[PDB]
């Protein structure tokens, strides 16, 4: 469904049936995206939805690979609602910029054997430059959890009690890791992006994209895994 | 009356002696609907003398006030009551209609004929004859029928009836051309009861309420006069059991199952139970205090679309298991509920973003936070909100109030309609006083091992 | 006008209150119903001009 | 059948448990039509005063059958549509006062403008009106030809019964079997009562409101709680009890 | 969309069905049972 | 002359030679008890962890991930559900369905149909042994309060989430929180329920001491004294009176319990209709009834807030309202 | 998932259709006493 025929639909008549997670595709537009003369062009309503979920896995052998796993949560990862600013130049130069909008997503995936990978799905402070067919930057990555959550033993971060209360023995070495640290160090993350099928009379941009980004740390327990984001991408450009 | 010697039943079971007397049970009715009626014109008299109309209906301990007040007597396009005339008529007439009743439930119970048959064969009965009860039983739906088209003609005709679906917070609608599509109206009847679909509570608007009323009168005429000009199959022979206690049990199981439908309508429903006379349901106050925050706090200039609360999902706005934008906080449970201060702020895709933003109503905005405070919380000795709370606030919610009575008194009848249902069976078979000691059925059985 | 309003009101008040205390007396009485007919009906109708005579009053008052 | 409405086990203006079967005056035994047993004022005083007033009583019924149907079709054919001028019942005599005549509505080749004028009128209502009313004591009738029996003579309302005249009057027969004439006996006489009621009503409603019984009903049928007699007897409205 | 559901949970679907298989599923087994009542009924 | 097939099934499902009888609520009882069974027991040995405060945090719940027969249990379904229906082919996967706490439907629905039918199944057997059929209006008070605490409990709450989770350690949980948001033990149907299996086990006890007092010499020291005569005899010899002599004897002598019929009946009521009050008020609770609210209740002729135990119950409540779900909650009062 | 839901809603659907059928097939003559 394109834009159009999603504006043209009731609330209740896609309500339940995954439309709203979906983003609007263009159809009578063209492969050229060439069609973009100006700049400083504050594109909106731009959203993304991934098409896949692989996790890097390095063994302890010595070779990289990627794998295809499981998603555990429902259809409630999904980017929509954010806009910002785009520079396209004449020569094909291009400046992406998102500033504000619902533009990350907490999303867990099961990686084969029954692990547990959780991950925030963002794209927020994201700087992209470079060409019509291949633009690039970073994008700011929180951890996963505010600083007021508490672990099953209260402990936490701003809030709790920074150690596992229910063993008075304790403070010592091997749980300053655990206890002490509780670290919500953001990270960074890095995305490619692509523009194909653009609109000119109305400017409609939806490409694809791919993103690399770590996982989560709970609060620093363990390292972060590196989490592989391929989709589709839309944007209105206005 | 009997004694116990006479009809074998204790005091405690004196109804019982009055089930094959046809006169005194007929009067020990028509005493009994007096009594519902009486009842139903004091407690209006009782409310419209306790009625301060600054006040909010549902702030006041008003149950059936909302029942006149959802049909448009007297209310105005904000649910503000104006005048209690109509209330007052009501519950006059009523009052009045429950002397007649009562006057003659005591006479048939006093001096009224014993037995039918003998002087009234067409009020006779026998709870054996399959086609008298049929006839009574297709009297009393042509009745209901009647019933339910004075509804529909009400809201067709009569100007009646107050849609809280109206643009701008609600209004006394008439309603034109009702929806009595068959596909849709099985639709609501056959869909599942669970969060969503809702089975019967989730109709939302007057047009499909009056499209139903328009078909339950008709085809309840329709079955009474089927009823009245047929007798039961024999299938229906062997598959019931004729008998006035049987009967009993029959009406008890559905007015059980009536009564549960009833408390999941109070607890949920907002079109037909109106919010501006009901107080909030469950869903809403929670709903209504995710709205009330969010646009406090992108008034004091907070992103909310960043949100990101302490576990990462979103304080105001979040994604719920389907696609859809809703509340980030934990009415994510109430995600699929609709109000009329939503839907207008409601889109495809979710909660509409920049309507979050740039369009938001005052008359919104004031409703929200008048229903967050009045949740239907409230403890079962008045007192505020919830069980923590100290005495501050004298409120209860009506939802609440006629929801557990009405959970209560369902299952009650449900227990009854056990209990009735086996002593029928057990009676028609013969072995409803116990085991015939010299020929128990045990006996005549081969040893388990 | 709503001064005859609200002593029709009363008398009607005490006419109910005779007849919720007197027709279960004169119907369970031994033989008193075939002799109380006259008493009970006038009672009866006095209670129906009662109420008719509020509801015409309501609307001068 | 017959003995629902004649006879000592029929049905009585009040009930068994309310009234008893003695309780009936004497001069009610169930021999005439409609006999219900209500007359609780000594005016029936014997059974012959009581034949006599029965006299009284079918001429007013049949009159206010007439009357009732007079009363309510010309006025709802006005409010419909029709080209009546003066259907409401209690003004159709002031549209003839000086010059004016009343158009005559023949259902369904209707419209029709009367020439004779009001004298006219009354004169030949009231020479017809008396003529049939000494032929009707009198029970002499010259001329026939009426489709119950071709072209009778004036010798045939001599031995009829009076209050009851067959014949002439019976075009369509349906009446020689004593039973069923008995049973619409009954018919004619509760009809009859219905009609008086209903003329009655007609009479004090057009007082009351101001407009005619089809109005009434209209308008009550258009907004029951919003016109009634509490209404019209109230005037226009009342401040709100808020 | 990284996987496939039907996404038949709400939208109000009569008995819950999405497909005509699962109706057809459902009006074969009841005329099925129903057929070997009627043809086995009185106890023969 | 049962020699078609629908015959001889209905002569077999009605059969009462069977070793345990099936019945018309047997052919539903049966199918729905063995798959909640199954998918109980498998759930409780090895079910991943399971997201149950809908807040991206699994309880783990199964043995098989480190937890003990007290601690273990089966989890209510995910709080981002609600109470949605969440069945297998609803979900784009078994790790889904699992992760999303499925399974706890599953039971649930099948244990409420199981026992619904069983009910039923007791009507059944006891309409067919020429019994009185109210064994299941006395069973219906237990499985009104199973019913309240598994659904009607969600229902009202608005997610599945807040049903009792399967287990002991989860049952303790759902009681605190309870406690927390209902004030329970402030209610007068709690205090009937609670009343009812107290007075329950003081009758059980007396009912026993009463019997087993009142007996005559037919069992010695030994495993019998069937010296007068052996098993094969009518003669029955236990006692009649002296059980209500002694009763009437213990207090006043007036409350007259010689009726045996009586006696029972009233046994039989008093649990049973007290746990029907206590089942009530879950269910009243669940439309937040709550408990009695005499907190600040007491002050004295300044109005200054004379502390109570009720109070002190109250201080208990809040400190476990502060405690639960403490990652779950974002806005300040907290609403079903 | 789409022929688990098959196979379950046959089952559900045999199952109940034992039911009413069963009770159907002259419930109230199965007592050991009279009528
Ligand atoms: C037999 C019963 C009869 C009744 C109940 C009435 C009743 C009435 N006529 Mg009337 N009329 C009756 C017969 C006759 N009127 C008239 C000729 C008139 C006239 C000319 C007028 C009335 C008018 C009236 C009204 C006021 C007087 C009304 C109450 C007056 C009217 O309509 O005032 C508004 C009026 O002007 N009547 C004639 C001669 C044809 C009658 C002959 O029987
Ligand atoms: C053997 C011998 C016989 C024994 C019999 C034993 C059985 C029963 C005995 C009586 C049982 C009730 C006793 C308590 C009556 C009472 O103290 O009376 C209590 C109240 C007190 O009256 C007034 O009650 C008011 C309550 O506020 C109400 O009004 C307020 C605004 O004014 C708010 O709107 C608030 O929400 C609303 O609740 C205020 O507190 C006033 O101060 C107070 O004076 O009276 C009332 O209401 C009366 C209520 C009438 C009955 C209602 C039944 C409950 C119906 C539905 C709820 C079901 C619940 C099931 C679970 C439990
Ligand atoms: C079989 C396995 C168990 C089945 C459990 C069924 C649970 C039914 C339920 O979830 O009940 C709730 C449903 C209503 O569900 C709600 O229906 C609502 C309808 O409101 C919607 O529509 C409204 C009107 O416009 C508003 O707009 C509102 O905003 C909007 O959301 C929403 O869909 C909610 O999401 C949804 O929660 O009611 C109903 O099903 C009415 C039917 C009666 C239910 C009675 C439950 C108790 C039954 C027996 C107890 C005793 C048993 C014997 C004991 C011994
Ligand atoms: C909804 C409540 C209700 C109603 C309508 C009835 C009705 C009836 N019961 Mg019953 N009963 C009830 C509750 C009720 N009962 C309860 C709770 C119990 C358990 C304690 C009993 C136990 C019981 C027994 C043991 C018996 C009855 C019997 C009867 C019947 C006749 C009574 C009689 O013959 O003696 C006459 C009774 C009186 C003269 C006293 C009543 C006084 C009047 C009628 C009521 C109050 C006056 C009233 C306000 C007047 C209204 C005024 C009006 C003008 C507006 C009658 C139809 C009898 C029966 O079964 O018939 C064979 C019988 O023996 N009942
Ligand atoms: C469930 C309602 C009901 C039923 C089935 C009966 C049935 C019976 N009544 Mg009875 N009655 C009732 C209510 C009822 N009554 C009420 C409420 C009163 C108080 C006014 C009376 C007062 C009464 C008396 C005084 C007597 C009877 C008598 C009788 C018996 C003779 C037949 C008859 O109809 O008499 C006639 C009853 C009437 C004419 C009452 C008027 C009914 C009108 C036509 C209203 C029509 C109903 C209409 C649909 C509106 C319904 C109400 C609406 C607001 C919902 C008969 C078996 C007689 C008897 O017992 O024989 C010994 C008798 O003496 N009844
Ligand atoms: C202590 C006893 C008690 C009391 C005080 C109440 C009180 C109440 N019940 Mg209730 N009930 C009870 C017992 C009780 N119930 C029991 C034991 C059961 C079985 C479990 C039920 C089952 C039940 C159900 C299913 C429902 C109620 C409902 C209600 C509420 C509205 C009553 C109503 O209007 O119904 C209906 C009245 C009638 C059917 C009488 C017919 C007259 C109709 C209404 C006339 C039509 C009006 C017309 C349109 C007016 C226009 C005028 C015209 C000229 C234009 C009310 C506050 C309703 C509710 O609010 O839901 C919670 C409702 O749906 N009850
Ligand atoms: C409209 C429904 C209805 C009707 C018409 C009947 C009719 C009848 N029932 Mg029955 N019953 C019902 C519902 C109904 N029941 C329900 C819902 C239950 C479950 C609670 C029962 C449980 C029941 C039992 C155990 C028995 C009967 C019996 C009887 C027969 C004699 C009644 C009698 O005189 O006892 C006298 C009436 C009383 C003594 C008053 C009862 C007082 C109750 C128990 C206290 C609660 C009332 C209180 C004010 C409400 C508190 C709030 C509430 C939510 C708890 C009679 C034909 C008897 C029977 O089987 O005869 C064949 C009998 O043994 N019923
Ligand atoms: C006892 C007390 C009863 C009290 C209250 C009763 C409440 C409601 C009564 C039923 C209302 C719903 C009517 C049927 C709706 C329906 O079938 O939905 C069908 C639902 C919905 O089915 C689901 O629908 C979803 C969309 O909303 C999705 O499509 C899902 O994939 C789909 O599975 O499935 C069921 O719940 C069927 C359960 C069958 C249980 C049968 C038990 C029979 C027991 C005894 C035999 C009796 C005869
Ligand atoms: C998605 C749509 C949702 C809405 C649809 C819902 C439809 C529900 C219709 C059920 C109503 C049937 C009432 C019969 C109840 C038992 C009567 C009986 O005791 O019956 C017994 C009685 C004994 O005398 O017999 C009889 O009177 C015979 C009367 C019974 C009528 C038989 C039903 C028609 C049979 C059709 C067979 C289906 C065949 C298989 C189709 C395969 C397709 C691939
Ligand atoms: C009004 C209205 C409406 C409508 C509704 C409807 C339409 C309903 C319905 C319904 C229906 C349409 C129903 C039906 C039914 C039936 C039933 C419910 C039944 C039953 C029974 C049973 C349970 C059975 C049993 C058995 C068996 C099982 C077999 C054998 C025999 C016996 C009997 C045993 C709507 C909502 C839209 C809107 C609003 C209002
Ligand atoms: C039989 C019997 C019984 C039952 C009884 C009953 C149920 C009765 C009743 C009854 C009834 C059901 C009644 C009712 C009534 C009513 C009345 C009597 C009324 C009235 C009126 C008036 C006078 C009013 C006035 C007013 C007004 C107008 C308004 C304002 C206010 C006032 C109040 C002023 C018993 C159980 C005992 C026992 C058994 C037997
Ligand atoms: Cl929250
Ligand atoms: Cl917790």
């Amino acid at each position: 469904l394109t834009y159009d025929e999603l504006q043209g639909l009731t609330y209740l008549q896609v309500k339940g049936t995954g439309i709203a997670n979906t983003c609007p595709v263009v159809e009578q537009g063209t492969s050229n995206v060439r069609e973009l003369k100006p700049g400083d062009y504050k594109l909106e309503k731009f959203c993304m939805e991934p098409t896949s979920f692989t996790v890097k896995e390095e063994d302890a052998k010595g070779r990289e690979e990627f794998v295809k796993t499981k998603l555990l949560t429902r259809l409630t990862y999904g980017l929509d609602g954010m806009n910002g600013s785009m520079k396209i130049n004449n020569d094909g130069s291009v400046e992406f910029r998102e500033d504000e909008g619902l533009d990350y997503a907490a999303t867990t995936v099961k990686l084969p054997g029954g692990e547990y990978v959780p991950f925030l799905f963002t794209i927020k402070e994201f700087d992209g430059k470079g060409t019509l067919d291949s633009f690039s930057g970073d994008f700011l990555v929180p951890s996963y959890r505010g600083s007021t959550f508490l672990d099953p033993k209260g402990r936490g971060g701003a809030t709790g009690y920074d150690n596992a209360i229910a063993l008075p023995a304790k403070a010592d070495a091997d749980e300053i890791q655990r206890l002490n640290n509780k670290s919500y160090t953001p990270g960074k993350g890095s995305a490619v992006f692509s523009v194909a099928k653009v609109d000119t009379e109305t400017g409609e941009i939806a490409g694809v994209f791919e993103s690399i980004q770590p996982s989560d740390t709970e609060m620093g327990a363990h390292p972060a895994k590196d989490i592989k984001i391929t989709g589709l991408w839309y944007g209105q450009l206005t | 009356g009997r004694d116990q010697e006479t009809t074998g039943f204790a005091w405690w079971a004196g109804n019982a002696r009055l089930i094959n007397l046809s006169g005194k049970l007929l009067g020990a009715h028509v005493a009994h609907a007096g009594l519902i009626v009486f009842w139903a014109g004091a407690m209006n008299l009782f409310e419209v003398s306790h009625f301060v109309p600054e006040k909010p209906m549902y702030e006041q301990g008003l149950i059936l006030l909302p029942h006149i007040a959802t049909l448009g007597y007297g209310v105005g396009p904000g649910g503000e009551v104006l005048d209690t005339f109509p209330y007052f008529v009501s519950g006059v007439l009523h009052l009045i209609s429950s002397a007649v009743l009562g006057f003659g439930g005591v006479y048939h119970s006093l001096i009224g004929p014993e037995t039918l048959e003998e002087s009234y064969p067409f009020f006779g009965y026998v709870w054996k004859d399959k086609n008298k009860m049929t006839n009574i039983l297709g009297y009393h739906l042509i009745i209901l029928g009647c019933g339910a088209w004075l509804l529909v003609l009400k809201a067709l005709y009569f100007g009646g009836v107050y849609d809280t679906w109206a643009p701008g917070g609600g209004d006394v609608r008439i309603i034109s051309n009702p929806t009595t599509n068959a596909a849709i109206i099985f639709g609501y009847i056959v869909k599942s009861p669970f969060g969503g679909d809702g089975w019967i509570v989730s109709v939302d608007n007057l047009e499909d309420i009056i499209g139903g009323h328009i078909w339950i009168g008709t085809l309840c005429i329709l079955g009474g006069i089927w009823h009245i000009y047929t007798t039961p199959w024999p299938w229906a022979r062997r598959a019931f059991v004729w008998s006035g206690e049987a009967y009993l049990s029959y009406s008890l199981a559905a007015v059980s199952l009536m009564g549960f439908t009833a408390c999941c309508f109070a607890w949920f429903n907002n079109t037909a139970y109106p919010s501006e006379f009901y107080g909030p349901t469950g869903p809403e106050a929670s709903q209504a205090q995710a709205f009330t925050f969010l646009v406090r706090d992108q008034r004091l200039g907070a992103n909310v679309a960043s949100a990101q609360g302490p576990t990462g999902l979103g304080k105001y706005l979040m994604r719920s298991p389907t696609g859809e934008i809703i509340f980030g906080g934990e009415t994510m449970r109430f995600w699929d509920f609709r109000g009329p201060w939503v839907e207008p702020l409601r889109g495809p895709s979710g909660l509409d973003l920049v309507k979050l933003k740039n369009d938001i109503q005052p008359w919104q905005e004031r409703r929200a936070a008048e229903y967050m405070t009045h949740a239907p919380l409230g403890s079962l000795n008045s007192v505020g909100g919830v069980a923590t709370e100290i005495n501050a606030v004298n409120f209860v919610s009506p939802r609440s109030w006629l929801a557990t009575s009405h959970f209560c008194l369902g299952f009650f009848f449900f227990v009854g309609h056990l209990w009735h249902a086996g002593r029928a069976r057990a009676a028609a078979a013969g072995f409803e006083k116990g085991i015939d000691r010299v020929d128990e059925p045990v006996l005549s059985m081969r040893p388990l091992d | 006008m709503t001064s005859i309003l609200q002593i029709a009101l009363l008398g009607l008040v005490l006419v109910s209150f005779a007849l919720v205390v007197g027709v279960p007396v004169v119907f369970a009485s031994p033989n008193g119903w075939t002799e109380n007919k006259g008493v009970v009906f006038s009672g009866l109708s006095v209670w129906f001009l009662l109420v008719f005579a509020v509801g015409v009053f309501n609307s001068f008052a | 059948d017959l003995e629902k409405w004649y006879g000592p086990d029929r049905k009585l203006f009040l009930p068994g448990g309310l009234l008893d079967r003695d309780d009936v005056p004497e001069y009610l035994n169930g021999e005439l039509a409609g006999d219900y047993g209500y007359d609780p004022l000594g005016l029936g005083k014997d059974e012959e005063q009581v034949e006599k007033y029965r006299a009284n009583e079918l001429l007013h019924a049949r009159w206010a059958m007439l009357a009732a149907a007079g009363i309510i079709i010309p006025e709802g054919l006005q409010a419909n549509g029709a080209d009546i001028k003066g259907g409401t019942w209690f003004e159709t005599g002031a549209e003839m006062l000086n010059g004016g005549t009343l158009n005559y509505f023949a259902v369904p080749f209707g419209v029709v403008q009367n020439p004779l004028p009001l004298a006219a009128v009354t004169l030949i209502e009231i020479v017809l009106l008396g003529a049939v009313e000494k032929f009707r004591v009198d029970g002499t009738g010259p001329a026939g030809f009426s489709p119950g029996v071709g072209k009778f003579d004036s010798d045939i309302f001599d031995g009829l019964d009076k209050l009851y005249p067959g014949g002439p009057f019976d075009p369509l027969n349906l009446a020689d079997d004593p039973e069923v004439f008995a049973e619409l006996q009954v018919k004619e006489i509760k009809n009859g009562r219905l009609a008086m009621i209903a003329v009655l009503a007609f009479a004090i409603q057009s007082y009351v409101t101001g407009e005619g019984p089809y109005a009434n009903i209209t308008k009550h049928l258009s907004d029951p709680f919003g016109y009634n007699l509490l209404t019209v007897l109230q005037g226009d409205d009342r401040v709100p009890t808020l | 969309l990284v996987d496939d559901r039907m996404n038949g949970d709400g939208t109000g679907l009569p008995f819950g069905v999405n497909d005509g298989i699962l109706g057809w599923v459902i009006a074969g087994t009841l005329g099925t049972i129903w057929a070997i009542y009627f043809v086995s009924q009185k106890d023969l | 002359e049962n020699t078609s097939l629908w015959a001889r099934f209905c002569e077999w499902i009605t059969s009462t030679e069977n070793r345990l009888y099936i019945g018309w609520f047997g052919v539903i009882m049966i199918p729905t008890l063995l798959t909640a069974i199954s998918v109980y027991i498998i759930a409780f040995i090895a079910a991943p962890p399971v997201d149950i405060d809908g807040i991206r945090e699994p309880v783990s719940g199964s043995l098989l991930y480190g937890n003990n027969i007290i601690t273990g249990a089966v989890v209510p379904t995910s709080n981002a559900i609600g109470l949605h229906f969440y069945p297998i082919w609803e979900a784009a996967s078994l790790d889904e369905w699992l992760y999303n706490g499925g399974p706890y439907q599953l039971v649930v629905c099948h244990f409420f149909l199981g026992v619904c039918c069983y009910m039923g199944r007791e009507w059944e057997l006891s309409y067919r042994l020429g019994m009185r059929p109210w064994i299941a209006v006395a069973y219906s008070a237990p499985v009104a309060a199973a019913t309240a605490v598994f659904i009607i409990y969600p229902i009202g709450q608005g997610s599945f989430s807040d049903g009792m989770p399967l287990g002991i350690s989860g049952t303790f949980n759902f009681m605190i929180v309870f406690q927390a948001e209902h004030n329970i033990l402030m209610h007068p149907f709690h205090m009937f329920g609670v009343a009812g299996v107290f007075g329950g086990s003081l009758f059980s006890a007396m009912h026993g001491s009463l019997v087993t007092s009142s007996l005559i010499r037919e069992t010695t020291e030994n495993e019998s004294a069937n010296a007068g005569y052996k098993f094969g005899q009518e003669e029955e010899t236990y006692n009649i009176v002296a059980a209500h002599g002694y009763f009437g004897r213990l207090i006043f002598q007036y409350a007259s319990f010689n009726n045996s019929r009586s006696l029972h009946f009233f046994l039989a009521v008093w649990p049973v209709v007290c746990i029907w009050l206590t089942a009530l008020g879950i269910s009243t609770m669940a439309f937040n009834l709550n408990g009695f609210n005499f907190n600040q209740s007491v002050v004295d002729s300044n109005g200054r807030v004379l502390n109570t135990w009720a109070d002190i119950i109250n201080r208990a409540n809040l400190g476990m309202e502060v405690m639960h779900e403490r990652n779950a909650h974002n806005f300040p009062l907290d609403l079903a | 998932m789409l022929t688990l839901k098959i196979f379950v809603y046959t089952v559900v659907t045999f199952f109940v259709g034992l039911f009413i059928f069963g009770f159907l097939s002259n419930d109230p003559s199965r007592n050991p006493g009279k009528g």
